[PDB]
């Protein structure tokens, strides 16, 4: 689990969708038979810097042994170089879905529209477990667009602004999610 | 040997069940859009061919049904045989996975996430092929035909699921 | 008479480059018209679904939470024909480019050696050649249809939104003004033209 990091594969088959390439890390098989790592699970991730990201495995073959294959893009979200050192663990902790997620963006974006904002958001973005401080990616209409996460809001009720355990409760994004985002006549019985 | 041939039997049989439920899907859309065609051109200008089309729409609302059967005696095996080994091996063991990794209730929550969403679909499918031959403003036309094209009931992701078990199984080359 | 074969060597390597890029062209353009096509078709049952109402019609009460869904697997399939659209844009992009660069190093090559070769020499045509003159205004001519070309279609586009759909109903229609608008048959002609010079 605490092997090396190294880049994603040249080898690139075909999956199912084109939008779930970017969450799908790759392993070799002794990996999951040694650390004792279900399939087709989110796994939680530690680098050396304090950041916490989940991904979604995927266990081809023709891999080499005593590494981690990522993608350039989940290693520039984490920051770390090929060569350097990152924690693997599964999650045992129950996960459900979330409530409130709030948006940081910068000035130069203000002028898109926040209603198809949010529909694209979440329609891109689907069963993706979020946390707070992680830059996520969509393509808007091909244009690249990244954006930061804030403080969530849980079901059952508890208040994240920390959570690096594995039996910790995650969320992730569904519908009917609201998202908030940061940076007449009315004749009433008072005034007849 | 038995269980786990039991899986492998499990998996090539529910991707058997997918390629027909597409191959009648089509012959579906085809018959539905040759009845709009031909009420469009009964009202802008007879009982003997929409009969026989509304007759073969319902030989394919047929073969959906029996394939909805099939699904419902593999998922209700499956729950069996997840239920005897939970019965046979006791409460408190710590049971090493048939394959290198999973325990059989996964198994179990996907064949019943896959059977509870194609047998909504079914429901909107008998609904479709109700209403289709009677209504007469296009829009709800255009609509019950794009409710037969585009399945709302049938989630993208568990395609991802069903290839989860085709690593499970082995049928596809790791 | 090394300026002059300086040029002459230029111009005939700059051609068939112009060929395989204009190949790439009538490739790309005949992949984007069948998937404007299928927007065309996509962008009519979305406005079919949003013209009317699903709390009074009977025999979908049972169903709460239809149009949700419906409008959901029409959208993400509106995006996947947007992706493809992007991957033959990028394939235009770079044959302008590549274009453009050797043009510009014909020009650079003919600025250098300006001098010694006087006007006599460039504006004397021949039995089998056209001049040196003509070759340079044709390569010119070629480099600003491609650019105008490009830039024309990717404006229309940028212009894709799904507020609104009838300029989504009228795309191809203006796919195909862009065609006819421009000059006909450019780049074949002039090939035509200079193919007596090249097999020489």
């Amino acid at each position: 689990g605490t092997l090396t990091v190294t880049n994603l594969l040249e080898k690139v088959d075909d999956k199912i969708p084109k939008t779930f390439q970017n969450s799908l890390i790759h392993l070799g098989l002794n990996t999951m038979k040694s650390a004792n790592i279900c399939i087709g699970r989110p796994v939680l991730l530690t680098s050396l810097n304090g950041k916490q990201e989940v991904y979604t495995a995927w266990p081809m073959a023709g891999f080499p042994g005593g590494k981690v294959g990522l993608s350039e893009m989940a290693q520039k979200n984490v920051g770390v170089r090929p060569g350097d050192a990152i924690q693997v663990q599964p999650l045992v902790g129950a996960v459900l879905q979330a409530e409130e997620m709030d948006v940081a963006l910068s000035d130069k974006d203000m002028e898109i529209n926040e209603e198809e904002l949010t529909g694209c958001i979440l329609r891109k973005l689907d069963g993706k477990i979020v946390l707070p401080g992680n830059f996520l990616y969509c393509t808007f209409y091909g244009r690249p667009y990244k954006l930061q996460v804030l403080r969530v809001k849980g079901a059952d009720g508890m208040i994240l602004g920390g959570a690096k355990c594995n039996t910790d409760t995650f969320y992730f994004i569904s519908s009917t999610t609201r998202v908030n985002f940061t940076e007449q006549f009315k004749v009433t019985y008072d005034m007849i | 040997s038995v269980s786990a041939r039991k899986i492998k039997d499990n998996a090539a049989d529910w991707h058997n069940l997918i390629l027909k439920w597409e191959t009648l899907n089509d012959a579906g859309f085809t018959t539905a859009n040759n009845i709009a065609n031909l009420k469009i051109s009964l009202l802008n200008k007879y009982n003997e061919e929409l009969e026989k089309l509304c007759e073969e729409l319902q030989a394919t609302l047929d073969g959906l049904t029996k394939i909805q059967v099939k699904m419902e005696k593999l998922s209700s095996t499956t729950k069996g045989i997840c239920e005897l080994e939970n019965y046979h091996y006791g409460e408190e063991s710590k049971r090493p996975p048939l394959f290198h990794t999973w325990p059989t209730t996964h198994f179990y929550e996907v064949s019943h996430k896959l059977l509870e969403m194609y047998r909504k679909e079914l429901l909107l499918k008998r609904t479709v092929a109700k209403e289709l031959a009677h209504t007469g403003d296009p829009d709800l036309t255009l609509s019950y035909l794009s409710m037969w094209l585009h399945q709302p009931y049938v989630e993208s992701d568990s395609r991802l699921h069903l290839e989860s078990m085709l690593l499970e199984t082995g049928h596809r080359a790791l | 008479d090394r300026p002059l074969l300086a040029v002459q060597e230029a111009l005939k390597k700059c051609f068939p480059v112009v060929e395989e890029q204009q190949g790439l062209w009538q490739s790309a353009l005949r992949d984007c018209q069948p998937l404007l096509s299928s927007l065309s078709n996509l962008a009519e049952q979305l406005q079919a679904a949003q013209n009317l109402r699903f709390e009074d019609v009977p025999a979908l009460r049972a169903f709460p939470d239809l149009k949700e869904r419906l409008r959901r697997k029409q959208l993400v399939a509106g995006d996947i024909v947007l992706d493809k659209l992007g991957e033959r844009l990028a394939i235009l992009l770079k044959v302008r480019d590549m274009v453009s660069s050797h043009v510009e190093r014909v020009f650079q090559i003919y600025e250098q050696h300006a001098d010694t070769v006087g006007i006599d020499a460039v504006l004397q045509p021949s039995a089998v050649s056209p001049s040196v003159a003509d070759m340079l205004e044709w390569l010119q001519d070629i480099e600003r249809h491609y650019r105008k070309s490009y830039l024309k279609r990717k404006y229309l586009l940028s212009s894709i939104q799904w507020g609104d759909l009838a300029n989504i109903q009228a795309l191809p229609k203006a796919w195909d003004r862009i065609s006819k608008d421009e000059h006909q048959d450019l780049v074949q002609d002039i090939l035509l033209n200079v193919s007596f010079f090249l097999e020489e």
